[PDB]
DNA sequence: TTTTTTTTTTTTTTTTTTTTTTT
DNA sequence: AAAAAAAAAAAAAAAAAAAAAAA
């Protein structure tokens, strides 16, 4: 009759708990003095079996409640106190209690070998109910036993690939309870394997940081998810906070920032300004210079996207930083790299008060650079000051040049620079760049370049005939002066003819170094020779049969920078270089643009051509059907999946040429059926090659697809109105039934037929094409054997055919 | 010109790896019963619960590719001379 | 008797941020 | 006053119905 009084007891207390949270503590009071009560009286079994029958009364129940939610967290408050007890009473002094622990012990080790009764069970609900429980109980259990230690372990590993993802989290989350310093090795393989999301963030956010797991946590920057890649961001490196830079490896931090600070998605770029402007700055003193040193400044390009970003979610920094007279002939790269970005950011912006407050004179600036400029090709490690005068060039280019002394100053100071021949080559393109802005018009800056190549030429030139006692130049002297003249030609934009100048050093310099026989001053020659075709037509004209013997004939290099250089000439000028008296016919670079594209050897190669053939196809240059053909073999190819430049070009130029303008869709869709054909012919002889990667090629109902959706006339941007009217996708459908005769296998025949119901049928469109497509339809469906759900799908179409027809014929 | 640009560069953001990724009430705890721990106990039978082998492991590692960043503005420069913009698009 | 793939279609859950609630 | 539970919105993608072979 007790066990009767006892039953009610604790169902009276479970129905009074699942109510609402309140009050969770008087039940778990009233629970212990039952059992407490029941232990000492003797029916301490009874008791047992009692909990376990109606805790498992929870199991059926689905994630999505509540009622179920309260009864778990109710056992694990019960566990804890109970718990909390006996941890506190050998915490303090040691009390001998009423024997409590083996009857704790007692009451865990039939607790779980009760919920373990239902691991197996084919009811997922009881699955992620069990495994929670032992999730929410893990928490609190002390020591147990070898052989339920074993068992757990035998179940987590056997349920860690189950079906369901969320037992699939749950069996994580009771996993990340056993590590120490079987389930690292278990975790760490659901982070790079698990094809659900949810588990790899689970793994990936409850898992230790140690020199050995860093590397795995790290790798999930780059996952297809947002979340994952935002999580990496937003609590990894955030709870890891100053360590990041005592643990994680320079490189390994360098790619992280530029992962963060150019990701496609506005969440995690966030994320990683966030962290950066707030978390960082906040980590330290609220001081920038030990920012910077924790970056790399130098040997560098990122800092450039960070420090603007700390620019504009704090603001009131950039009131606090100065440059006093102080701080001066003692730059680093970091104080000179602040300098330059506060100089962009406020002539970016229109903060005028720093401006006038804050940046000192042209006159100023340009002796403290003339001064590094002594100190390093004249007289601190040389990257230093190479970094320093970079940082002060660039500053000074975009600076306000008002007055004439400072301006002659600076100027005095570039031409000074400049008629060194020690100095590098960033140097002297930002050299380049302060000079152009240091000039009226262009007829000045051009000719003070000319005079400095002149001047070291003659220079040369004098020294030679001086040495010749105790008429051409070193190959040095001429790499140089192209070096110089590249950089000025990329700057000038007027006709040749108004520059005599320049058409003397073609024919001085740049003409007699194109047939030189070093790679290295042929390539230069190759540059400059196109850089001045993109300024004068008779130059283009007559210089163009070089180019493609370059092209045809040549190293990596070579065929790189002229296939550049006819890309740029197309694009400038147009058909007016071909077809006509003297001319270079277009058949023959035509061909060579074939060649290029054959080439697997050289996939930069590739994808400058794709990228060049894409753009002039986008303009009215290069109206062809067979090269479009070509180029859409080339990315539906199974020999350039290794390529990825050349697919995210072709992924990217594809759409938006075929939605421009509805010629280019009509251009595709006349090619299409084509395309589709000579690709079905390449996926039999894949799968049928015994030699091999037979994945690599997409499957034909994908690429069925993909023209189809190049084809549909709802894609365009223009929306005239008439879109409704025109009828695009029909001949590419026509074509295709039509080819159709000619494909050799069923299962071609099924995944062509299959992926025909989705083309745009409306009442606008065309009666004879219909009807054809009718006659087309009924003949396919007639005269050939199909299987079912080619049929159904052709009896679908040609019903969907027949009432657009009799809709149509019920009208005038 | 530059509303197409800016709304090709917007549409076509998230579809830059091409290939296969191209598309855009009250429980009673005083009732007892005698089936409910046999259906909640039981074998599984012949409904599986267990994944398939060969969706276990993947080469890829479900990582995103290294990416190039091919936009409007990457195609409107030109080549040598990356200050002009040639007309495309109109 | 499940299960399995393909096409076509329509929600569902998570996470961050606020309000109440219980001492 | 501090910690926990409940509720609304944005963000972002996994989930599901139908039909014909397959073990």
């Amino acid at each position: 009759d007790i066990n009767t009084k006892i039953f009610n007891s604790v169902a009276e207390v479970f129905q009074k708990a699942q109510g609402s949270y309140a009050g969770h503590r008087k039940h778990i009071a009233v629970l212990k003095k039952i059992q407490s009560k029941a232990v000492e009286q003797g029916y301490e079994d009874a008791f047992n079996f009692w909990f376990d029958k109606l805790v498992t009364k929870i199991l059926p129940l689905k994630k999505n409640e509540i009622i179920g939610d309260r009864i778990v967290k109710l056992v694990a408050a019960f566990i804890a106190s109970l718990e909390r007890e006996l941890i506190l009473a050998k915490k303090q002094n040691y009390k001998l209690t009423n024997d409590e622990e083996g009857i704790f012990s007692r009451f865990v080790d039939q607790f779980i070998r009760h919920v373990l009764r239902g691991v197996e069970s084919p009811d997922k609900n009881v699955r992620f109910r069990v495994l929670q429980l032992l999730a929410v109980i893990m928490d609190n259990i002390g020591e147990i036993d070898e052989s339920l230690f074993n068992l757990l372990i035998l179940s987590l590993n056997k349920r860690i690939y189950d079906r369901e993802p969320t037992v699939r989290i749950q069996a994580v989350f009771c996993l990340t309870k056993f590590q120490d310093e079987e389930a690292t090795r278990t975790l760490v393989a659901s982070i790079q394997n698990d094809p659900s999301a949810e588990v790899r963030r689970a793994a990936m956010l409850n898992l230790i940081n140690d020199n050995n797991t860093r590397p795995y946590i790290l790798e999930r920057a780059r996952d297809v998810n947002i979340v994952n890649r935002r999580l990496v961001y937003s609590r990894i490196l955030k709870s890891m906070g100053r360590k990041c830079f005592d643990d994680i490896e320079p490189h390994i931090f360098d790619q992280l920032i530029e992962w963060g600070l150019e990701d496609r998605e506005l969440s995690v770029r966030n994320a990683c300004k966030r962290l950066i402007a707030h978390d960082w700055l906040n980590a330290l003193d609220g001081d920038l210079i030990e920012l910077l040193e924790k970056l790399d400044v130098s040997r560098s390009s990122v800092c450039v996207k960070a420090i603007e970003a700390l620019f504009q979610s704090r603001p009131d920094i950039l009131s606090k930083i100065k440059f006093p007279e102080s701080i001066w002939k003692d730059f680093t790269v970091e104080i000179a790299f602040l300098f330059r970005a506060i100089y962009l950011y406020c002539l970016d912006n229109n903060i005028t008060e720093m401006l006038e407050e804050n940046f000192p004179e042209a006159s100023k600036l340009s002796e403290h650079l003339n001064h590094y400029i002594l100190l390093r090709y004249h007289h601190f490690d040389y990257n230093t000051l190479e970094f320093i005068i970079e940082q002060l060039s660039i500053a000074a280019e975009r600076y306000d040049y008002s007055d004439e002394v400072g301006r002659r100053s600076m100027l005095t100071v570039v031409r000074n620079m400049l008629a060194l021949t020690t100095l590098s080559e960033p140097l002297i393109k930002i050299g380049i760049r302060v000079m152009k802005s240091l000039s009226i018009n262009e007829k000045d800056f051009v000719t003070m370049a000319i005079e400095i190549i002149n001047d070291i030429r003659d220079d040369d030139i004098e020294k030679q005939e001086q040495e010749e006692k105790i008429k051409e130049a070193s190959s040095a002297t001429i790499v140089l002066c192209l070096t110089r003249s590249s950089y000025m030609l990329e700057l000038v934009n007027t006709p040749l003819t108004e520059n005599i100048l320049i058409a003397s050093l073609m024919d001085t310099l740049i003409t007699p170094a194109v047939r030189n026989t070093a790679p290295n001053i042929r390539e230069l020659g190759v540059k400059n020779l196109g850089l001045c075709c993109l300024l004068d037509v008779k130059l283009a004209i007559d210089n163009m049969y070089i180019l493609g013997m370059c092209v045809s004939k040549g190293n990596a290099s070579l065929k790189y920078i002229a296939l550049q250089v006819i890309v740029d000439i197309f694009s400038v000028h147009g058909n007016t270089v071909v077809d006509g008296e003297g001319k270079v016919d277009s058949i023959s670079l035509h061909k060579i643009f074939y060649k290029v594209l054959k080439n697997n050897g050289l996939p930069e190669c590739q994808v400058i051509a794709a990228e060049g053939l894409c753009k002039l196809f986008l303009a009215d240059v290069f109206t062809d059907d067979d090269l479009f053909e070509t180029l859409v073999l080339s990315y539906f190819s199974p020999i350039n999946s290794s390529n990825e430049a050349l697919v995210q070009a072709f992924a990217f130029c594809i759409p938006v040429y075929c939605f421009s303008h509805p010629a280019h869709q009509q251009r595709m869709s006349r090619t299409a059926a084509d395309i589709l054909l000579r690709l079905c012919v390449l996926w039999d002889d894949l799968q049928s090659s015994v030699i091999v990667d037979r994945e690599a090629m997409l499957k034909p109902n994908i690429i069925f697809q993909q023209l189809l959706f190049w084809t549909d006339p709802r894609n365009l941007v223009n929306q005239t109105g008439s879109t409704k009217k025109d009828t695009v996708q029909l001949t590419f459908l026509i074509d295709v039934l039509k080819i159709y005769a000619q494909i050799e296998k069923k299962e071609i025949k099924k995944m062509i037929i299959t992926n025909i119901n989705a083309i745009f049928l409306s009442s606008e469109q065309d009666y004879s094409t219909l009807k054809e497509l009718l006659e087309y339809s009924d003949d396919i469906a007639e005269n050939d054997n199909l299987d079912n759900v080619s049929k159904n799908a052709l009896d679908k179409l040609r019903n969907n055919l027949n009432s657009l027809i009799e809709e149509i014929n019920e009208r005038s | 010109e530059k509303d197409l640009m800016a709304y090709f560069d917007e549409n076509l953001n998230r579809n830059w790896r091409g290939r296969e990724h191209w598309k855009v009430l009250e429980i009673d705890f005083f009732k007892t019963d005698d089936s409910f721990e046999d259906k909640v106990f039981a074998s599984k039978g012949r409904t599986k619960i267990d994944m398939p082998i060969k969706n276990r492991k993947n080469d890829t590692h479900y990582l995103l590719p290294d990416d190039f960043h091919f936009s409007t503005d990457r195609i409107t420069r030109l080549f040598i001379k990356p200050g002009q913009k040639m007309s495309l698009f109109s």
